[PDB]
């Protein structure tokens, strides 16, 4: 939604049935900031999935505020199910959520009205004040599923070889420059699409042609020989004759290279 | 010199001159920012040189195998296993004495008699 | 070399032969000559080129 | 290498330039031809053919190397790109967005793009798989090793092309009457881009004896050196605090303050990212920007010149900032006398360029070339309204008289002496040859000696006599060269197994932090690097981790560097584990493993197999380069400095070093000479100058070079009648076909002054 | 031609040292 | 087990409120706690604005003043040309952060302008806490630094390079408290202050 910034008519009240301002009424919820590891990331944010399902549920033994997550059997079973949630920081300054939403577009002391401002919504989801990672647990036995496949991560490779041609070199070779196969691809054939237009025309008569010459003047006063000839389908040398008896080509106006009415011819 | 920066901006502090009480004051150039001198050394520069001797010990400096052991005698534990390494400070005028790190309790001491 | 320890200045350690062409010297010994003997050679090429020069 | 790049960076260059884009505007007086066409032509797979020659009459056969030695060819083969054709158009309507869509010409379809040349006993090559009997059918000799190309009939042989390695910071100390105290630069360098190398150099003005020592940094494509606190403006780093914060590490080192306090005072009223990109903008090179653009343009000189190892991309300013913080910083410990200066003579600031990527530069340069002859043709076909052939699109003859004219003559280019006529005046000759390096010589280091990083990697004592000497080195029998790996995926086991990323590092919330480097990139901060290194080095002993990459822990700067890219010469190693079985640090190597070597090699002369890589994969072996070998200790032999300890006065005086902490023990030490200096009988007991002469003189002598001299129409041969194998012979010849290949006569000497003749 | 290891000087060929030492 | 513990559940959100709206990550760059609740003028205005030629655009309640005044007053073409390839997401994401984010309240006291990070914005999953105790998961995509700008009368780049030059001498220490004192290019908060406090008074 491109728009002009710096705007003092009040334009966005008739262009954005939303308002403008800030919403700041979900900023007192408590958010959680989680790093996750590849597996957790990569089956976490997958647009296929995420239904609103619940994923798992969080323990939080008071004993010393041990976080654990404790993951539903409806995702896999090869993964590990329990996890530690370890908190680098108990408190959290200076972080928090805001979220960005498209607006509507249907029904010194010195300042310059244009800045280039693009207005979206936008809304604070919360305050941030613990910063998460989500660790496997130890005495999981999937736990070793998760290292296993940190030991495939550095262990496949994603390239594969070359290609080798087992057949015959001839056969190969065959379709390389001197060749008997002829190219049938149409990519770029311009000069098969642009050389089969060919214009046919006779020497119709005078009379007609100066009168068809009027009505183009007529219709604009300023006209050239390709479009007067795609306009009368007429041959140049026939169109030539009756050009320089009733107009002329301008040669030093800002019309010019342009065949225009004379100035006797001009008033009528 | 124990340089300190401004608790608003985070740019640190120069001293200033006042003629209301004649006492040094560290002065933030950006905020305005005033707070009260803790030790009137404004500025030092040493030509010799002690600090960096030591640089480098970590908590697993035993880990290294490169670095030589010896089976001198640590005065604060009285562990006679622990590495040594020369002084760290790469001048040319640098001495060769030896400091040598206890793998028991993490002490530097040093194999200098001039100043023992 | 890598086979020292670090700050070792020992005669073993930082290039003494103190072994013989008849008893064969050690690999680090090996080395050490082989760095002397190089920069002979270069030294050799060196002079013998600047020589020339002095000389025309 | 020549494996390597055959297999992957062949791919690797058809991939980085696949898409050629045309845009045909409209160009319409009426609104009757609003219309605009986009033709675009896309590499796919690229493939290779087995090696073949095409005659004049247009038949094509397979080449075999006796035949193309013989009628003077070229030993190569066909390459064939996957080409897809687009064609689109859209509606050109003014104002309104252009949507492009396919018209259904997607025609694609192997072209011919020109005739890579094919190193002999490659994966590509006929003579890889075939067996002795198959060699002695196609009179190539079994002896041969390959390693070289046929050009014109000519062997020539790639030397190996000695440079330092990028991506490294190097501190230098200028001279005296220079304005600069010193010099802390990089060669910034990227293999998955461009290929464009840029220098950053972040200099201390001033000497000692000054007392205005600001620190200034040149930026690419900016004229003047801008101080260091408005480049940490412009990206994104304002406060004073915190510039300080990401150049020294330590709050309580107040030396390195104070040298910093010039350089925060100077660019002062600055206070603002873009008063400094502003600044930053002003003297920008290409001097024909507005006045609003500037400040993009000095982003882009911080988004994709400054420092492109890093990243290219944007939104990473805080992982560039760190980097010129850990530059400065560098930089201020070799001022403040902390660190000396680096040492250009350092073999593993070296890289070896093999054939791989030399000829990976060369075709990158030459398919640049022909993608832009395929634009040109095409936009001449489509202006001047002619057809489009592919035949005429696509100049094959580019790729292969490129590939030709370099490897035929020396020059590397549009480098000489790079390709070498291979020698064979003898076996050891043509084997010395083809282990070759060339360091190319106009610096201030000292690249002629023998350096102490030159152990286990190049031979002491085999170098020409004359002004090659010193520059041109010859490897190591069990010295190799990596071919280079990915190091995505050690990336990400770092990032994955604690590493905190280099965004939300706080220096002085984590003083204790190790850095940690990946190919010369800072990709952030362990809180326990001993684990990490313990964890790395079982991956990498086990096999899950390449065992080219090398990793290198400096426990005493906590600093953790990993490389994995090629150029890297490394030597094998045994491993030294802790063994509490037998109370003492022992070999992991056993008897068993020994036994299991012989049987597998008495086999080759029905049980499992057991080989080099059975030794690599189990962790008894291991690579390691002349990064990794500062931070180990070798023992030179496992029965002596290995256990805890009257003596033969005939045997030499040997040293046990007095010390058991050893993490590796040498699988032998006269693997360090050469293949000409393993000919040498006793090189111990010699002088080391004759060790020199000999080693040059061996390429010399007389013997059988190939055991097919008789089908081999050669310029120049030199055969022995009787060649016999030595009487004194060393070990290592036995790899070296000495025995089998002579190259000599054993005479009988009398040292004596008979005649005076 | 040839490739010899005899290191054999080429002679009145200063003119490489002049090149070295063109400015004083 | 034993129940000793409080064991909220976890629930991601759906898929249909995902859709047209993102959730980016808010991060300021300054030593002191710093809340848009409290310290913040309210109403508080973020938007994707240009950052070009600061210091020279009124804030909000100087825009609505004006509004107010005025309401009260009036009361041969190439053919062909080679296109560069390049990925669809970075051309999207620079299209997008050609503008930063800046976020201002109402009188103009804190001026904040954000800068994106591509570190780990990728690995970040916010958990946002429910009225009852309950989880949510949000797939967190972009994060933003956001550094205070104007905040203590930062200066031009015209007269910096002067500064810069040798033309002049030694730079006084305390060169702008004097121009501070004079009252010449300040924060956005007073110069918006002195026309608010003008505009009242009559
Ligand atoms: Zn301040
Ligand atoms: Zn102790």
């Amino acid at each position: 939604e491109v728009f002009d910034g710096n705007d003092i008519e009040n334009n966005e009240t008739k262009v954005y049935e939303e308002s403008l301002d800030l919403d700041l009424e979900r900023s007192n919820r408590q958010v959680w900031l989680v790093r996750l590891p590849m597996f957790l990331a990569e089956k976490w944010r997958d647009r296929n999935n995420l239904h609103g399902q619940e994923l798992g549920k969080i323990r939080i033994n008071k004993d010393g505020s041990k976080i654990t997550l404790l993951l539903n059997e409806n995702d896999n079973d090869s993964i590990p199910h329990e996890y530690d949630l370890e908190l680098t920081k108990k408190v959290v300054e200076n972080e928090y959520v805001f979220t960005e939403q498209n607006l509507k577009k249907y029904q010194r002391d010195r300042y310059i009205p244009y800045v280039k401002t693009i207005p979206k919504k936008t809304a604070i989801v919360g305050t941030v004040c613990h910063e998460c990672q989500v660790m496997p647990s130890m005495n999981d036995p999937n736990y070793h599923k998760i290292v296993e496949q940190r030991r495939n991560i550095v262990k496949l490779n994603n390239k594969e070889r070359i290609t080798t041609l087992d057949e015959t070199v001839g056969v190969t070779m065959s379709h390389t420059g001197m060749s008997m196969r002829s190219d049938n691809s149409n990519f770029l054939k311009v000069g098969r699409e642009k050389a089969k237009s060919n214009i046919k025309s006779i020497r119709m008569p005078k009379k007609e042609i100066l009168d068809y010459l009027f009505k183009l003047f007529d219709e604009y006063d300023y006209w050239s020989l390709k479009g007067l000839k795609e306009r009368t389908r007429q041959p140049e040398a026939h169109l030539k004759e009756c050009l320089d008896k009733v107009a002329t080509l301008v040669k030093k106006g800002p019309y010019a290279f342009k065949y225009t009415l004379r100035p006797e011819y001009k008033k009528l | 010199t124990t340089f300190r920066f401004c608790r608003d901006c985070n740019n640190m502090l120069y001293p200033r001159e006042d003629k209301e009480n004649n006492r040094l004051l560290f002065e933030c150039r950006t905020c305005s920012y005033v707070e009260e001198a803790g030790s009137p050394l404004v500025y030092r520069h040493e030509l010799i040189t002690n600090i960096g001797e030591t640089a480098g010990v970590v908590q697993d400096i035993g880990s290294d195998p490169t670095l030589p052991r010896s089976d001198r005698e640590c005065p604060k534990c009285h562990s006679r296993e622990n590495v040594f390494f020369q002084s760290q400070q790469r001048r040319k005028d640098t001495s060769m004495v030896l400091f040598f790190v206890c793998l028991s309790c993490s002490h530097i001491f040093t194999s200098d008699q001039k100043n023992k | 070399l890598p086979h020292f320890s670090k700050d070792d200045y020992s005669p073993e350690s930082k290039g003494f032969v103190e072994n013989s062409y008849l008893r064969g010297l050690t690999p680090q010994e090996f080395f050490f000559h082989a760095m002397g003997g190089r920069e002979g050679l270069i030294d050799t090429a060196v002079k013998t080129a600047e020589t020339g020069y002095i000389q025309r | 290498s020549f494996n390597q790049f055959v297999d992957y960076t062949l791919q690797d260059i058809i991939c980085e330039d696949s898409t050629l884009i045309l845009e045909q505007l409209a160009q319409h007086t009426t609104e009757s031809d609003n219309i605009s066409r986009k033709y675009e032509i896309s590499f796919g797979k690229i493939y290779v053919t087995k090696p073949m020659v095409n005659e004049s009459d247009g038949v094509t056969h397979a080449l075999y190397p006796q035949e193309a030695r013989l009628r003077n060819l070229t030993y190569s083969s066909g390459l064939f790109v996957d080409v897809k054709k687009r064609t689109y158009e859209a509606i050109d309507v003014p104002g309104r967005e252009l949507k492009y869509e396919l018209i259904a010409e997607e025609s694609e379809g192997k072209v011919f793009i020109g005739r890579l040349p094919i190193m002999l006993r490659s994966k590509n090559c006929y003579l890889s798989e075939a067996t002795e009997s198959d060699l002695y059918k196609l009179k190539e000799c079994p002896f041969d090793m390959g390693g070289y190309f046929i050009i014109n009939g000519s062997e020539k042989v790639l030397i190996a092309q000695e440079r330092s390695a990028g991506n490294i910071v190097q501190v230098f100390k200028k001279a005296a009457p220079s304005p600069i105290s010193h010099v802390a630069e990089i060669r910034s360098a990227l293999e998955k881009g461009s290929r464009f190398i840029s220098t950053l150099q972040v200099k201390l003005y001033g000497r000692e004896g000054s007392s205005a020592r600001t620190i200034k940094a040149t930026l690419p494509y900016i004229k003047q050196d801008i101080p260091i606190v408005i480049i940490f403006r412009a990206l994104g780093i304002i406060p004073d605090g915190e510039i300080l914060e990401h150049i020294c590490y330590d709050v309580n080192d107040w030396q390195m303050l104070e040298m910093l306090k010039p350089c925060v005072e100077d660019g002062f009223v600055i206070q603002d990212r873009e008063t400094a990109l502003d600044f930053i903008g002003r003297r920008g090179t290409a001097l024909g920007i507005k006045k609003e653009k500037r400040i993009q343009y000095a982003k882009d000189i911080l988004q994709k010149e400054f420092l492109p190892h890093i990243t290219q991309l944007e939104g990473f300013e805080s992982r560039k900032a760190f980097f010129l913080g850990y530059m400065i910083n560098r930089l201020l410990l070799c001022a403040l006398d902390r660190k000396d200066q680096d040492d250009r003579d350092h073999f593993g600031k070296k890289r070896l360029d093999l054939a791989g990527p030399l000829l990976a530069q060369l075709f990158k340069t030459l398919f640049k070339k022909l993608t832009k002859d395929i634009f040109r043709y095409m936009q001449r076909t489509v202006e001047e309204a002619h057809d489009f052939n592919m035949k005429l699109a696509i100049n094959a003859k580019t790729i292969t008289s490129g590939l030709k004219y370099a490897l035929a003559t020396g020059n590397w280019g549009e480098r000489a002496g790079v390709s070498q006529v291979l020698n064979r005046y003898t076996y050891s000759s043509t084997l010395s040859h083809l282990r070759r390096t060339n360091t190319p010589i106009g610096k201030l280091a000292k690249p002629r000696q023998l350096h102490n990083t030159h152990w286990g990697l190049v031979c002491p004592a085999e170098t020409p006599e004359g002004q090659a000497c010193g520059l041109v080195k010859n490897l190591s029998l069990m010295s190799c060269i990596s071919v280079g790996t990915d190091p995505m995926p050690i990336i990400t086991f770092l990032s994955e197994w604690g590493m905190e990323p280099l965004e939300d590092y706080v220096p002085h919330q984590s003083p204790d932090a190790t850095r940690v480097f990946v190919n010369g990139v800072w990709h952030g901060v362990h809180r326990n690097p001993a684990r990490l290194m313990e964890t790395l080095r079982t991956l990498r002993r086990k096999g899950d981790i390449n065992p080219e990459v090398s990793m290198i822990r400096d426990i005493r700067e906590k600093e953790l560097k990993i490389f994995t890219d090629a150029g890297r010469v490394y030597r094998p190693l045994f491993i030294v584990e802790d063994d509490e079985s037998l109370g003492h640090k022992e070999l992991k190597v056993r008897k068993g493993h020994i036994a299991k070597l012989m049987a597998t090699e008495y086999q080759d002369i029905d049980v499992e197999e057991y080989t080099w890589s059975s030794l690599l994969n189990e962790g008894l072996v291991e690579y390691i380069d002349a990064e990794e070998e500062e931070s180990i200790l070798i023992a030179m032999q496992p029965e002596d400095l290995e256990p805890a300890e009257d003596v033969d006065p005939a045997k030499r005086i040997r040293v046990s070093h007095h010390a058991t902490t050893f993490t590796h023990c040498e699988i032998h030490p006269s693997m360090i000479l050469g293949v000409a200096a393993s000919i040498i009988p006793f090189p111990d007991h010699n002088q080391s100058p004759r060790n020199t002469y000999q080693s040059a003189m061996g390429k010399q002598a007389m013997g059988v070079f190939l055991t097919n001299y008789n089908v081999r129409m050669d310029t120049m041969a030199n055969i022995l009648y009787y060649p016999q194998k030595p009487l004194g012979t060393t070990r290592a010849m036995e790899y070296l076909k000495f025995r089998e290949l002579p190259a000599g006569q054993n005479a009988i000497v009398a040292i004596a002054c008979y005649s005076g003749y | 031609n040839e490739n010899f290891e005899d290191f054999d000087v080429e002679h009145f060929s200063d003119e490489e040292t002049y090149e070295e030492k063109p400015q004083f | 087990d034993p129940n000793e513990y409080n064991e909220f559940p976890l629930r991601a959100i759906p898929k249909e409120d995902l859709e047209n709206m993102r959730t980016h990550l808010l991060k300021f760059q300054s030593k002191k706690k710093i809340n848009p609740v409290t310290d913040f003028h309210l109403p508080v205005r973020l938007h994707r604005k240009d950052t070009r030629n600061l210091q020279f655009q009124l804030t909000r309640a100087e825009i609505v003043q004006r509004q107010k005044e005025i309401s009260e007053y009036k009361k041969l073409r190439r053919k062909t040309r080679q296109l560069k390839v390049l990925d669809e997401n970075a051309k999207k994401l620079r299209f997008e952060e050609f503008y930063p984010w800046v976020m201002e309240d109402f009188d103009g006291y804190n001026t904040w302008v954000g800068s994106y990070e591509a570190g780990n914005s990728d690995s970040y999953v916010l958990l946002s806490v429910e009225d009852d105790g309950s989880f949510t998961m949000i797939p967190a995509d972009k994060v933003y630094k956001f550094t205070a700008r104007n905040k203590y009368a930062t200066l031009t780049i015209d007269e910096a390079e002067k500064r810069m030059d040798k033309k002049s001498g030694e730079v006084p220490r305390w060169l702008m408290k004097h121009l501070d004192n004079i009252g010449t290019t300040t924060t956005r908060y007073d110069r918006t202050r002195r026309k608010l406090k003008a505009v009242a008074d009559q």
